[PDB]
């Protein structure tokens, strides 16, 4: 280090859509812009619409037609809307898009969520538990990312019905298929009612497939450059167990980076 | 710091490459970013320590030395013997303390594939990669390898299974598989997708706003299908073991 140079530039404004919920978008109902129109999840239209579309400004807000991504107030359960931005409690129209798919209304401490798995509705400001029903990404094309994923001894994830184990990377193979979500969720492209899920929050629970309707915390995941598939909720990764494939299964484990739970995305 | 990083061709193994890798990697970097690498800022660097070497053998005899830039992971000079070659685009400081008591000669190319694939009139997706081909180059290097149109068809070798490899988990793994598996591969769409949005990744990521790059990532899968990449938390983003620096992201 020495006489340092470059800083990123702050002008920087990207207008995106934001992906959530089973693929859903943060939709501004109806294109309805009168101040307190509610904001829901919708289907991600066809194409590039402005009820659909939201400017990230530099001054944490999250704005679509001008007006602002507003909060109701700042307790679980409050409604989303949209509102004008000088209007609207300064405070309310903040919002925090983390690296791990988290928008946070810094003031409440509170988080966007889709509470309802219906296309159609209402998002809320709930506490944060990293639900899958918590988890957004963004970007225009909200289409899944459907990859194969080897580890441990080269094997790849396979889904044989709700279980699933590693086994010889077979391209043909369409259990071996998933389709990684917005809300960041791993769906089986069988089936992409199937989400891959820990049935406990306990260090060896095995992690298996079931419906992605609830949208828990432990249907949520996380890919870390380390190569872990990370739980946000429960501070653990998916592990294969006792670096033996043999024993069919993959469980939750603390990350201690050894080889069983480095994972890879194979496009 | 340490320069002499060292890979065999010899009884190699997918586990004495990945070490090799990942020695290679605990070299150029120089922070992190959002969680992930990044090379080392160029300003910060004196050109002495601007340089590193790769030794890569055949034999405890017959073997080659890269020359690689910590500023970017290129490729600028190789050297066969008490004889170096500096690519037509390597930096000026280059041969001040690269291959220094060895007659150094130019090349008449630089290192972008483009160049290099000009000049091998073959394209990365036909040039195989592996243990064989690796063992060739070195070979052909060594002694006294003189064409032009093979030296750029070795250096597209030496460049993906050292440089590029370095820069990804995907290509790593790749060249891994090759060498468990005594098997050569063709560099897929998605490998090629990868080695031509360094750049674009790395500053999408550093200059990125609200878990937002600027401008969007199209990169391809295996079947060769568009991957729009535009955020942090979208997943391929995590194959990505070493960005170039670009800015500093203001706080």
């Amino acid at each position: 280090i020495v006489e340092k140079s470059k800083i990123c530039s702050s002008r920087y404004e990207p207008t995106v859509r934001i992906g959530g919920r089973d693929g859903m978008c943060v939709d501004v109902y109806d294109n309805g812009y009168h101040n307190g129109n509610r904001i829901i999840m919708w289907k991600c239209k066809d194409r590039l619409e402005e009820n659909q579309l939201w400017t990230l400004k530099s001054d944490k807000t999250i704005r679509s037609n001008g007006k602002c991504l507003t909060t109701y107030g700042y307790a679980p359960g409050s409604y989303v809307m949209i509102y004008d931005c000088t209007s609207a409690v300064a405070e309310a129209t903040y919002w925090e898009i983390w690296d791990n798919g988290t928008i946070i209304n810094p003031k409440s401490a509170l988080v966007l969520s889709a509470e309802s798995s219906s296309m159609g509705g209402t998002l809320t400001v709930q506490t944060n538990e990293y639900l899958m029903r918590q988890g957004w990404r963004t970007g225009n094309n909200t289409s899944p990312f459907v990859t194969s994923i080897s580890g441990y001894s080269d094997l790849c994830m396979q889904a044989q019905g709700s279980n699933v184990w590693m086994a010889d990377c077979d391209s043909n193979k369409k259990e071996q298929q998933w389709a990684l979500y917005t809300d960041g969720s791993i769906r089986s492209v069988q089936n992409t009612n199937n989400c891959l899920t820990s049935k406990d929050h306990k260090q060896g629970s095995t992690i298996l497939l079931m419906g992605c309707s609830n949208g828990w915390a432990s249907q949520r995941w996380v890919f870390k450059n380390d190569g872990s598939i990370y739980s946000l909720y429960d501070d653990m990764v998916m592990d294969v167990k006792g670096s033996d494939p043999s024993l069919k299964q993959i469980i939750l484990w603390p990350y201690t980076g050894k080889p069983n739970q480095i994972w890879l995305t194979l496009f | 710091e340490d320069r002499p990083i060292k890979f065999s061709t010899e009884g190699a193994t997918s586990q004495s490459y990945k070490q090799f890798i990942e020695a290679l990697r605990e070299r150029l970097r120089g922070g992190l970013i959002h969680d992930i690498p990044v090379l080392p800022d160029p300003t910060t660097l004196q050109e002495r320590n601007r340089y590193i070497t790769v030794e890569l053998s055949n034999s405890d005899t017959e073997s080659i030395e890269v020359g690689i830039d910590v500023t970017n992971a290129y490729v600028v000079a190789y050297r066969a013997g008490t004889q170096s070659y500096f690519l037509r685009d390597a930096p000026s400081s280059a041969s001040d303390y690269l291959f220094t008591g060895t007659d150094q000669h130019s090349l008449p190319f630089y290192g972008t594939y483009g160049d290099l694939e000009r000049w091998a009139h073959q394209s990365r997706q036909q040039i195989p990669l592996g243990l064989q081909a690796l063992t060739h180059g070195i070979s052909f290097f060594r002694s006294g390898g003189n064409d032009n149109e093979e030296k750029a068809r070795t250096l597209i070798v030496i460049i993906q299974m050292v440089a590029e490899a370095a820069r990804f988990r995907y290509i790593s793994n790749r060249v891994r598989v090759s060498i468990q598996t005594g098997t050569a591969f063709q560099p897929d769409a998605a490998m090629i997708s990868l080695e031509n949005n360094w750049d674009n990744l790395s500053r999408g990521v550093q200059e990125s706003v609200q878990d937002t790059f600027p401008n969007q990532v199209t990169l391809t899968n295996i079947r060769n299908e568009p991957v729009i990449v535009d955020s942090l938390s979208h997943p391929t983003v995590a194959v990505l073991a070493l960005m170039l620096f670009v800015c500093n992201p203001p706080n």
